[PDB]
C-alpha cells in the first residue's frame, strides 16, 4: 500500500508503503513537486501520479504533472503533462492506459477527460462526461470506466455515469443512494465501493457498493471514523482506506474492510495525518 | 480552508 503527496497544514512530497502483513511504514522517495488532491495508480509496475494541487505557504498551484515511481529504483520521472491541471482528479486505468478525469483548475470544474499511454507518453481528449466533476471517485470495472459523485462548482453529487471506450461516450447510470465529493471509490471483486466523503453538510462514514447485474446500490457496515478526502485501495481482496479529513482533525487512521463479515476496524495509523493523498498498490 | 478535504 503506497500513498503518495497529501495535505496536512501544507501540500506534501510523502511517498510511504504500508505493510498490512508486519504493519510497519516504509519511508520511500519523495515526490519531485509536493501535491495534494492528485490520484494515483500502476502500470506496468510503475506507479503514476496524476494531477492535484501544491498549496504551500507561497503558492497554490494547481497539477498539470504527470509523474512515474519506479518501485526498485526508488526514482522518480516526469512524464508528459496533461491538457489541464486537474486538482481533485480521479484516474482509472484501461488495458494499461491512463483515464484523467474531471477535477479543476482554480475555478474551472472540468468535465473534461484525457487519456494516457504509457509507452507512447502521450495525452490525447476523449468524449467529456455529461457533468462536471471534481473530488470524482473513478474506478474501472468489465473494461469500463466509472465516474462516481464529485463536485459541479455548485452541487454535490450523488450521480454516476460510465464511459464505453469504443463508442466514446459516458452513460448515465443509477445515483448512489448518498451524495459524496470526496469519496474513496474502487472495486472489491465485483461491487463498485464508494465510501465516505462530504455531501456539502457532514463527513460521511458510510459505504454503500453497486452491483452491476441488478444496477442497485445498497448500503453496507460504515466506517468507525467519518471522513472525506481520503485515499483507497484494495489489497489481497480487502479494502484499505487511508486519511482523511473529519471536518476537525487530519486522520492517521487507516481502517480495513473486511467484506465477508461486514466489518471495519483500525489497521494501522499513519505517520502523520492527513488528507488528499493518491493511493495505488504494486 | 475548505470542509471536504481541510485546505
Amino acid at each position: 500500500i503506497y500513498t503518495a503527496g497529501g495535505y496536512f497544514r501544507q501540500s506534501l512530497s510523502y511517498l510511504e508503503a504500508y505493510n498490512p502483513s508486519d504493519g510497519t511504514w516504509l519511508r520511500l522517495a519523495d515526490l519531485q513537486v509536493p501535491r495534494s488532491g492528485l490520484a494515483g495508480c500502476v502500470v506496468g509496475g510503475l506507479l503514476y501520479a496524476v494531477g492535484g494541487r501544491n498549496n504551500s505557504p507561497d503558492g497554490n498551484t494547481d497539477s498539470s504533472a504527470l509523474d512515474c515511481y519506479n518501485p526498485m529504483t526508488n526514482q522518480w520521472s516526469p512524464c508528459a503533462p496533461m491538457s489541464v491541471p486537474r486538482n481533485r482528479i480521479g484516474v482509472g486505468v484501461i488495458d494499461g492506459h491512463i483515464y484523467a478525469v474531471g477535477g479543476s483548475h482554480g475555478c474551472i470544474h472540468h468535465n473534461s477527460v484525457e487519456r494516457y499511454e504509457p509507452e507512447r507518453d502521450e495525452w490525447h481528449l476523449v468524449a467529456p462526461m455529461l457533468t462536471r466533476r471534481i473530488g470524482v471517485g473513478v474506478a474501472v470495472l468489465n473494461r469500463l470506466l466509472y465516474a462516481v459523485g464529485g463536485f459541479d462548482g455548485t452541487n454535490r453529487l450523488n450521480s454516476a455515469e460510465c464511459y464505453y471506450p469504443e463508442r466514446n461516450e459516458w452513460r448515465m447510470i443509477t445515483a448512489m443512494n448518498t451524495i459524496r465529493s470526496g469519496a474513496g471509490v474502487c472495486v472489491l471483486h465485483n461491487c463498485i465501493y464508494a465510501a465516505g466523503g462530504y455531501d456539502g453538510q457532514d463527513q460521511l462514514n458510510s459505504v454503500e457498493r453497486y452491483d452491476v447485474a441488478t444496477a442497485t446500490w445498497t448500503f453496507v457496515a460504515p466506517m468507525k471514523h467519518r471522513r472525506s478526502a481520503l485515499g483507497i485501495t484494495v489489497h489481497q481482496g480487502r479494502i484499505y482506506v487511508l486519511g482523511g479529513y473529519d471536518g476537525h482533525t487530519f486522520l492517521d487512521s487507516v481502517e480495513c474492510y473486511d467484506p465477508d463479515t461486514d466489518t471495519w476496524s483500525e489497521v494501522t495509523r499513519m505517520t502523520s495525518g492527513r488528507s488528499g493523498v493518491g493511493v495505488a498498490v504494486t | 480552508g475548505d470542509e471536504e478535504t481541510g485546505e
